[PDB]
């Protein structure tokens, strides 16, 4: 079903930065000891992007529709699974064909039909008083289905519901590309020890799958959740929670990166070749270490 | 130049071939009319119109067209597969090209269309004795059928101009009778089972091609071989080193392409050829010596 | 080059080749050639000098 929410107070965004952060392998292939520049799109260093909030502690519940673009970074730092899945199409009316990846406890569920999305959905979890366990019951996602063009039910994930007020514990890192049509998703998990900001261990997301749906993708939501309790009556209005959740949303750029690899082919290494002039400097000469001599740039 | 030709040339892109369902359709319980036939999507598998030819189970396997052992390296899209009962003469009217009545009141197929039809004979599966009064079929029709177009309508075709109350009666005729399906009549008016295949080709990658041969397991040989598109020619050896497990190819220092991963076995075999260097002869001076000496490089 | 086959072509199963049977094509076709069809259905005498 769609039940709306009402006009509540939310909390301005903030804006940090990233160190070293959307990178990943751009082949397939196995390297060793070589260094090639590739058209990859990837993410900027030192770069200022949007830092949304969702901690309870108020009333923050925001999820604009941004439009989407050419490769999106997608950091979030969750330490109870708030957010579930992520929706992705063009009008979102029930009249093209939009992509529905959710991540609910029971399975996950990829559907790509013309699901009629509300104007602001979310998931319910109620908590029961019989015994102390957190079970999601109301599925306010689409309200009817029509035609379909790929359904695929893949191996049971069961996720937590139960919204804490602590600091993060697991990094989700998800890339999500429409280029040609075709959906690809990088999906990496590494459990972090932090509470703002972004670590500044090296990024190696590894490729999930490329389902070639060839659809249009110009508009995306992050699907929040909320929780229930027994102090609240558990309606949809202003008597719940969202718990804590900070993620990062970052768009990718087309730059040219010189990457790096070792004896075990794992990336440790990017220099960029479009940002500072002494980084690059290292991708024109094809090395690390500068000594003393005149260069010459462009 | 002294260069080895390769003799074998092994060929393998799958691991777990899996067939389509395609015998679910043809053994079902039942199906419908031919005005309301039913669309079954069939697709994410690996088609085999092979075995079905050879099977010397159907009745009348002539499609029109393409060849029918063509079709199966051709790749398709998506491909929808309708099934009906008509009679025996009425087979042939289900052709791209042909009009009459069932092909031009009742499911109207395309000039110019891909697939094919395909039937068997049935005498069991819904056939009866002392009549038939199950099966429909559209007479008139106040417009022709577009092509993929289903009927369900049970409106009344009014051919004239004066008012019948909506019943059948004087220039109101009544454009869906029943069928005399019986075992004991001759070519004509026979229940027989009609499966079309509907071959579309889109710009969504191939899912529904046919089916893709894989050679046996053979290594330390310098021959031909065509891993997942990597064409090389070499020996098969053993590798000391492992890749990651998401991986597939391999390069190394030389910027070159010399290593694969067996998609078979998931074993890290290196590509190294036979051929080094060519001929080289070695002659001192021929009014001395009339003896010469190969030399290899 | 030049060959007079008037043979049965044979497609997959069913061996032809004089047998007939099913799936057994004539391969030699007759054009039809009318003159109440159009200006492309015509015969046309191509006289080629090499």
């Amino acid at each position: 079903q769609c039940v709306n929410l009402t006009t509540r107070t939310q909390l301005p965004p903030a804006y940090t930065n990233s160190f070293t952060r959307g990178v990943y392998y751009p082949d397939k292939v196995f390297r060793s000891s070589v260094l090639h520049s590739t058209q990859d799109l990837f993410l900027p260093f030192f770069s200022n992007v949007t830092w949304f909030h969702a901690i309870h502690v108020t009333k923050r519940f925001d999820n604009p529709v941004l439009p989407f673009n050419d490769g999106v970074y997608f950091a979030s730092t969750e330490k109870s699974n708030i957010i579930r899945g992520w929706i992705f199409g063009t009008t979102l009316d029930s009249k093209t064909q939009s992509l529905l990846i959710v991540n609910n406890a029971t399975n996950v569920v990829i559907k790509v039909c013309e699901f009629q999305f509300c104007n602001d959905p979310f998931l319910g979890v109620y908590y029961h008083k019989n015994n102390k366990s957190w079970m999601e019951s109301e599925f306010r996602v689409y309200s009817s289905a029509n035609n379909c063009t790929f359904e695929y039910v893949s191996q049971p994930f069961l996720m937590d519901l139960e919204g804490k007020q602590g600091n993060f514990k697991n990094l989700r890192e998800f890339v999500f590309k429409n280029i040609d049509g075709y959906f690809k998703i990088y999906s990496k998990h590494t459990p972090i020890n932090l509470v703002r900001d972004l670590p500044q261990g090296f990024s190696a997301l590894e490729p999930l799958v490329d389902l070639p749906i060839g659809i249009n993708i110009t508009r995306f939501q992050t699907l929040l959740a909320l929780h229930r309790s027994y102090l609240t009556p558990g309606d949809s209005s202003s008597g719940w929670t969202a718990g804590a959740a900070a993620y990062y949303v970052g768009y990718l750029q087309p730059r040219t990166f010189l990457l790096k690899y070792n004896e075990n082919g794992t990336i440790t290494d990017a220099v960029d070749c479009a940002l500072d002039p002494l980084s690059e400097t290292k991708c024109t000469l094809k090395s690390f270490t500068v000594e003393k001599g005149i260069y010459q740039t462009s | 130049n002294f260069r080895v030709q390769p003799t074998e040339s092994i060929v393998r892109f799958p691991n777990i071939t899996n067939l389509c369902p395609f015998g679910e359709v043809f053994n079902a319980t039942r199906f419908a009319s031919v005005y309301a036939w039913n669309r079954k999507r069939i697709s994410n598998c690996v088609a085999d119109y092979s075995v079905l030819y050879n099977s010397a189970s159907f009745s009348t396997f002539k499609c029109y067209g393409v060849s029918p052992t063509k079709l199966n390296d051709l790749c398709f899209t998506n491909v929808y597969a309708d099934s009906f009962v008509i009679r025996g003469d009425e087979v042939r009217q289900i052709a791209p090209g042909q009009t009459g009545k069932i092909a031009d009141y009742n499911y109207k197929l395309p000039d110019d269309f891909t697939g094919c039809v395909i039937a068997w004979n049935s005498n069991n599966l819904d056939s009866k004795v002392g009549g038939n009064y199950n099966y429909l079929y559209r007479l008139f029709r106040k417009s022709n059928l577009k092509p993929f177009e289903r009927d369900i309508s049970t409106e009344i075709y009014q051919a004239g101009s004066t008012p019948c109350n909506g019943v059948e009666g004087f220039n109101c005729y009544f454009p869906l009778q029943s069928y005399g399906f019986q075992p004991t009549n001759g070519v004509g008016y026979q229940p027989y089972r009609v499966v079309v295949l509907s071959f579309e080709l889109l710009h969504a990658p191939a899912t529904v091609c046919g089916p893709k041969k894989s050679t046996n397991l053979v290594k330390n040989k310098c021959v031909n071989f065509n891993f997942n598109g990597l064409t090389g020619t070499g020996v098969l050896t053993e590798s000391n080193k492992k890749f990651l497990p998401f991986q597939q190819f391999g390069r190394d220092i030389a910027d070159t392409t010399d290593a694969v991963r067996d998609p078979q076995t998931l074993e890290i075999l290196d590509i190294t050829p036979c051929s080094f260097g060519g001929v080289s002869v070695i002659t001192p001076g021929t009014n001395t010596s009339n003896q010469v000496a190969v030399l290899y490089q």
